[PDB]
């Protein structure tokens, strides 16, 4: 369906076998699906076509809101309240977007596990690896900030992580 | 009142965040970027203090 | 249940209560009727071998060893009639019992159904109203001074009188109301 | 925010100029209209807040509390209509005036953007409640009850005021937005420890915290029904809202200052729950159950995690509705029997079946049956506590079991068994009581369909 | 067999009346609401997403999809 | 009957009039804070040909 | 359930039926008003056994305080009728 992007939500080509009856006994499943089609799918389709033509008679649009980029907390003065307000709002929007990215990857993983069947342990390696990377990045960014989280605390956590990384790199180089 | 609350417009911006995340994931998978990055702010704009210990 | 209790049980009542309990538990042990008949005749023979004894002291020494022997071999899961206090349907119909006074709170559209029943009910109410004023004085003069000695009630002695405190005994809900 | 405040103020002249026989009708209708108007505050953003002016602002933490506050007033009027029948017109108008003034003070307190303003209204809520308890209370203990409810509160809140002005002489502001944006860490110092205690104890005493809870059973069992409703549903949540607001300036001291209270809560919720197992008064049992739920809310706030805050908000709303319903049911029994003892009126399911259904639904909601929002809050708090320490589950688990027990205990003693023979004055339930229970219980089951409304600002 | 007996029970008039009244008022307002929602869904709603034409600045209510929300 | 039921039901206008007055009061407060209208870095916009203010 | 509504005649008939199968008492001598100790020359243990046979016959138990003072078939019938709410 065109309602979603196929690249953002990938799917395998979905190869299905062909009916190969081996006996002369008529299977009840095919007849049941034919009567289901005739008694259910046709009236539902007709009602849908009526509703779709009514919707086509009245077509109107809504838009995705675009947000400009503003200076972040790393270029705000100590007490400049307006810049910190703008940077805090931008950081909160970015936090929400990152949460939704993690949600997309988790949906991919769950769909893979259901789809692959008994061979999910081997056939869902890529989704597991992607989720591992995204989870690691999200945990590095946002974990342990508390309920009163803010952009300043995230910046402090990043600064401490970079200090630790720099110290470890200098210690390893000067080994 | 229940009907009014049910149809409250999306000022919390859930679907907006979903669309933004979709576009970001598409772009980063297309160009090979590693999805989410570990650093929230790029280190080019942070001036760490020299320890010199 | 219906009979008023006494201050104590005499020796004869205790012996008879033991006899009934022992026979019931022996029946619970002996499921089949012929086995129960045989062992119940044996228990009857064992019970009346001291029937003719005269002194109280040893007769009380018996019925004590008898209680101990009963408690040792008392069949920890005896048969209980289903309506008895331990039975599987003891208070089963207790939730269907509604007091009569609830009918006084019915809507007039509800009392419009069943007019004959409510006419008879009004007759009963007026009968109770007169009988109560008679009953209070009857109980007042029939009671010994210092208060009752036993919770037994007298009958009516006059012609138009009713037994004192009769309303809540006569107007019991039912054994199986619904 | 004045679109809600001004009509609430106009309730007073409308009450006083009303006809002698039309006070209840007008008050109920216009309170319901004010609740409908206040429903519009629920449209919140994922961004900062609804900053209406320099004085008032609204959040997704404040909006559900405001809606609950505005919704409770018509229910309180309906509950008070019965036992105030033989009262003079002037005193009935004074009662309604006290209720309106309480609603006004609460409305302003939730939306105040200044800590000092918040303190003033947070204390102003005391006077109407004290008057209601000590004037229209029934027993002679009410006077003592009132004293307790007063002094405990004041004993906690006088230090807070000091701390507050001290803070404003150091940071220069008590505005909550500036306080949040300019937050600075609290160093481990004795002065900082005592500032923490001063900022925390006033909100702890009103939750109430275990060991500081002695005023609550007295006040709730001695108050009239409307007083019990407002005390259990709204006034307890003032401490939770205050602690949620003020913990932003207390870090990182809370990392280790929270230990004595957490223990006092985690053990305390056990004790109070067990207390409910041996209680001879219905109102006392309901009050102790309130203490247990608020202990869970205290744990949630002290843990200071997103899931903790979401669970605390949801549990506050759910407990408000549930405890108000339980108090109303107990009062509907009391007005028939005049005893307030659990084992006097028995087997009431046979005489009042629909009221028995209301009892069952209220007990199920207090028992936290999924997917009620009571269980949503409880489960979020339990998960956050498990992340805090895996051992906590033990205590949490125990509480769950105990809660169910006493809840069903209260349902079995009063509704099941055989009716008491000599009690012959149990009349059919009025439409007013049934409507009161329905208006309590329908919003809960409706809210379970859109839990995001009551999950707070961290959703 | 004409052994029909009177069943003593509490009055069901008031509970039934309350249930009827509550159902009546809830339905009184909710049936028109359901009908209106159905008509709006069938005949009007479900706007479709589009790109913002250049030089055009949309109104704040044009960023929402459902007609009732708009 | 008009001029008789008014003396008993004039009370029912107080709360709605309070609501309208409260809305009007809210609007007045908004005017005072217009210090940054169309001046934020996020919503800075060029005015339409027949537009004086971005919001009211 | 499907239990027929037993009557006073049925109760009396069943009580007399059980008593006539007690070989200690002569079926010619006994009647509805025939006393147990004086008219038929029975003992207290015999009375206990008779009460137990009644209980087995009618499927319910008579408490001992009430059972100990049931000395005629007529009072047994009356007790069963009062317990089971028999009209006629
Ligand atoms: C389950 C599906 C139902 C679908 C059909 C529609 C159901 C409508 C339910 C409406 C909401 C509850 C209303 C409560 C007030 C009742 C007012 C009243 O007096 O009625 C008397 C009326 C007339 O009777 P009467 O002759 O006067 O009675 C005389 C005596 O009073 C004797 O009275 P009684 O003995 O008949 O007592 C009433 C009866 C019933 O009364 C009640 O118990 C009402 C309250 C039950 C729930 C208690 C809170 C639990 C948390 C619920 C949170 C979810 C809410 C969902 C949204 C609700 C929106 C309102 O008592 C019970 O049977 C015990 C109920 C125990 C339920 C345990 C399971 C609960 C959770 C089930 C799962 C739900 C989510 C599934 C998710 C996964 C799948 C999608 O009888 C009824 O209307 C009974 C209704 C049948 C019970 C409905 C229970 C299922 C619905 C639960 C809530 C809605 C779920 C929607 C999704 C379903 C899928
Ligand atoms: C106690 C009670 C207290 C109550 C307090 C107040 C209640 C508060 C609740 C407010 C909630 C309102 C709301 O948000 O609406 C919800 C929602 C509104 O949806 P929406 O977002 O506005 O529209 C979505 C799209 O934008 C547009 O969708 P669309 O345009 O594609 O759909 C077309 C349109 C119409 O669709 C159609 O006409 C056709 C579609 C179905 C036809 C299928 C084929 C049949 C025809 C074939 C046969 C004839 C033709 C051929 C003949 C020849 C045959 C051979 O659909 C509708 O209009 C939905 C109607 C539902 C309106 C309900 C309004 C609620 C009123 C609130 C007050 C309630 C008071 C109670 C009394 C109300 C009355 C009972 O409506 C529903 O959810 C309906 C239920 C759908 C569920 C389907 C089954 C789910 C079961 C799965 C689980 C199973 C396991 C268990
Ligand atoms: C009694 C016998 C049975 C008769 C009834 C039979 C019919 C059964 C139906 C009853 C329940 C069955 C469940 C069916 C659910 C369908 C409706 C549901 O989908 O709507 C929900 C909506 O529910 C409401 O949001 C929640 C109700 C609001 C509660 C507010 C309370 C009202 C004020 C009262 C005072 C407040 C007191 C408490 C203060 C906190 C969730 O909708 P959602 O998928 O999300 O989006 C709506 C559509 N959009 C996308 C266009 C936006
Ligand atoms: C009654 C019902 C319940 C009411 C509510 C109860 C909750 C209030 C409990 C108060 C919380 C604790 C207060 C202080 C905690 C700080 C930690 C400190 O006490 O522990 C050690 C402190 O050691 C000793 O505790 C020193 C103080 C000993 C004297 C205090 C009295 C001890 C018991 C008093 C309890 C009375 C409470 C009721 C008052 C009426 C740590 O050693 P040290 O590293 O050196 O100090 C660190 C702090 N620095 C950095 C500022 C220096
Ligand atoms: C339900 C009953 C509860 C009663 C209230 C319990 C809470 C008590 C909290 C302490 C009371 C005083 C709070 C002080 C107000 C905050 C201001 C502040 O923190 O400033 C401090 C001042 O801190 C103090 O002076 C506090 C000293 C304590 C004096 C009052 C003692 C009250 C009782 C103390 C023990 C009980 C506290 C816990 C009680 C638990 C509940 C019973 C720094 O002062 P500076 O000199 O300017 O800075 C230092 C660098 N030059
Ligand atoms: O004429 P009645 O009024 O019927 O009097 C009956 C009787 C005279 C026998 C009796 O009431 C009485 O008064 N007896 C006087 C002496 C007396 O009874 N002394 C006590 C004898 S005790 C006894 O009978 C031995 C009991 C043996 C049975 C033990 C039960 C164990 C069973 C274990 C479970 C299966």
């Amino acid at each position: 369906p065109d309602s979603w992007d196929k690249d953002v939500y990938p799917e395998p080509p979905r190869r299905t076998p062909a009916p190969a009856p081996q006996t002369s006994l008529p299977n009840p499943v095919t007849y049941l699906t034919k009567i289901f089609d005739l008694l259910v799918d046709r009236p539902v389709t007709l009602a849908r076509e009526f509703i779709e033509q009514q919707h086509a008679k009245n077509r109107y649009y809504y838009y995705h809101r675009e947000f400009r980029r503003v200076p972040d907390i790393t270029e705000c003065e100590e007490k400049d309240i307006l810049c910190m307000f703008e940077a805090e709002m931008q950081w909160r929007r970015d936090y929400k977007v990152d949460q939704e990215i993690v949600n997309i990857i988790q949906e991919r993983l769950k769909a893979c596990q259901q789809r692959e069947g008994e061979s999910y342990r081997q056939n869902c390696a890529k989704e597991l690896e992607q989720f591992t990377q995204v989870s690691k990045a999200f945990q590095d960014r946002y974990s342990d900030l508390g309920a009163h989280y803010s952009a300043r605390k995230c910046l402090a956590k990043q600064k401490q992580r970079m200090l630790a990384e720099r110290k470890a790199a200098k210690e390893a180089a000067a080994a | 009142g229940s009907t009014f609350v049910a149809y409250l417009p999306d000022y919390r911006m859930q679907e907006w965040a979903r669309r933004e995340a979709e576009r970001l994931v598409k772009y980063r998978e297309a160009n090979g970027l590693p999805l989410m990055e570990s650093n929230c702010f790029d280190p080019n704009k942070i001036q760490l203090p020299e320890d010199e210990d | 249940a219906f009979s008023a209790p006494a201050a104590y049980l005499t020796h004869q009542q205790k012996v008879l209560r033991l006899y009934k309990r022992a026979l019931r538990h022996l029946e619970s042990w002996c499921v089949h009727r012929d086995k129960y008949r045989y062992f119940a005749c044996l228990m009857r023979a064992r019970f009346d071998e001291h029937k003719n004894e005269k002194d109280m002291v040893k007769a009380t020494q018996l019925l004590r060893q008898a209680e101990e022997e009963f408690w040792y071999g008392q069949h920890p899961q005896p048969y209980i009639f289903p309506e008895s206090p331990g039975g599987t349907s003891y208070e089963r119909y207790e939730c269907y019992k509604v007091p009569e006074w609830c009918l006084d709170d019915w809507h007039p559209s509800e009392k419009a159904m069943y007019p004959d029943y409510f006419a008879k009910r009004e007759q009963w109410k007026r009968l109770r109203r007169e009988s109560w004023e008679r009953e209070v004085k009857q109980l007042q003069e029939e009671t010994p001074p210092g208060g009752p000695r036993t919770e037994a009630l007298p009958p009516a002695r006059k012609e138009g009188d009713l037994p004192p405190l009769w309303w809540h005994i006569v107007t019991r809900p039912r054994e199986r109301p619904m | 925010m004045l679109k809600i405040i001004i009509p609430t103020t106009m309730l007073l002249p409308m009450t006083w100029m009303s006809k002698h026989n039309m006070i209840w009708i007008n008050a109920t209708v216009h309170s319901l209209l004010i609740s409908l108007i206040s429903l519009s505050l629920l449209n919140q953003l994922g961004e900062n807040s609804l900053n209406f002016s320099l004085t008032f602002f609204s959040d997704s933490l404040s909006a559900p509390l405001l809606v609950l506050t505005t919704w409770l007033l018509p229910l309180m009027l309906m509950a008070s209509q019965s036992h105030l029948s033989k009262e003079t017109t002037t005193r009935k108008k004074l009662y309604i005036t006290m209720l309106i003034l309480l609603q006004l003070f609460l409305i302003m307190t939730f939306t105040a953007t200044e800590l000092i303003l918040f303190y003033i209204l947070f204390e102003a809520t005391l006077v109407p409640t004290l008057i209601i308890i000590t004037r229209w209370g029934n027993q002679t203990e009410r006077l003592n009850a009132g004293l307790y409810f007063l002094f405990y509160t004041l004993a906690g809140s006088l230090p807070l005021l000091v701390a507050l002005v001290y803070i404003q002489n150091t940071t220069g502001s008590l505005n909550f937005l500036i306080i949040h944006y300019w937050s600075h860490p609290l160093s481990n110092s004795w002065s900082n420890i005592f500032m923490w205690l001063a900022c925390i104890m006033a909100f702890m005493v009103k939750m109430p915290l275990y060991g500081l809870h002695l005023w609550l059973p007295k006040a709730h069992v001695e108050a009239p029904i409307a007083g019990s409703m407002v005390l259990a549903a709204v006034l307890l949540k003032l401490g939770g809202y205050g602690m949620m607001r003020i913990t932003t300036i207390l870090n990182p001291l809370t990392n280790y200052m929270a230990y004595p209270f957490l223990m006092l809560s985690m053990w305390g919720m056990i004790m109070t729950s067990s207390i409910c197992l041996r209680q001879t008064d219905l109102k006392s049992l309901i009050a102790y159950s309130s203490v247990s739920h608020m202990a869970l809310v205290i744990v949630a706030i002290m843990i200071q995690t997103p899931w903790s805050f979401m669970g605390a908000t949801a549990l506050m709303i759910a407990h408000g509705l549930t405890s108000s319903m339980l108090f109303c049911l107990a009062n509907t029994n009391y007005e028939r029997v005049h005893s307030r003892t659990m084992i006097l009126a028995r087997g009431l399911q046979t005489l009042l079946p629909l009221m028995a259904t209301w009892w069952l639904v209220a007990s199920l909601t207090n028992l936290a049956l999924p997917p009620s929002i009571n269980l949503i809050g409880e489960l979020f708090i339990i998960t956050a506590s498990f992340s805090w320490s895996n051992i906590t589950i033990i205590l949490m688990g125990m509480n769950m079991m105990i809660t169910a027990l006493y809840s069903l205990y209260m349902l079995i003693t009063t509704q099941r068994g055989k009716y008491t023979h000599h009690i012959n004055n149990i009349k059919p339930s009025f439409t007013r009581e049934n409507a009161l229970m329905a208006l309590h219980i329908l919003p809960l089951l409706l809210l379970t369909l859109n839990p995001k409304m009551i999950l707070g600002p961290l959703y | 067999h004409g052994k029909r007996l009177f069943i003593i029970k509490p009055s069901g008039f008031y509970d039934r009346r309350f249930l009827k009244l509550m159902r009546f008022y809830i339905l009184l307002t909710g049936i028109p609401v359901a009908i209106g929602i159905t008509l709006v869904n069938v005949f009007i709603g479900e706007a479709e997403l589009a790109d913002i034409p250049e030089g055009y600045v949309p109104e704040h209510w044009e960023y929402f999809k459902h007609p009732i929300s708009r | 009957n008009v001029l008789q039921i008014v003396r008993d039901h004039w009370v029912h206008i107080l709360v709605p009039v309070g609501f309208v007055f409260g809305c009007y009061l809210d609007r007045r407060s908004d005017e005072k804070l217009t210090a940054f209208r169309n001046k934020s870095l996020l919503f800075k916009r060029e005015l339409r040909p027949n537009e004086e203010v971005t919001w009211k | 359930s499907d239990a027929p509504p037993l009557t006073l005649e049925a109760i009396k008939d069943r009580v007399l039926y059980v008593l006539k199968l007690y070989d200690k008492i002569d079926p010619e001598k006994l009647s509805v008003n025939s006393h147990f100790m004086k008219d038929l020359g029975l003992d207290s243990l015999d009375q206990v056994e008779i009460i137990m046979a009644m209980e087995d016959e009618f499927g319910f138990e008579i408490p001992d305080i009430d059972a100990e003072k049931l000395m005629c078939p007529q009072e047994i019938v009356d007790y069963i009728a009062d317990k089971k709410d028999v009209y006629e």
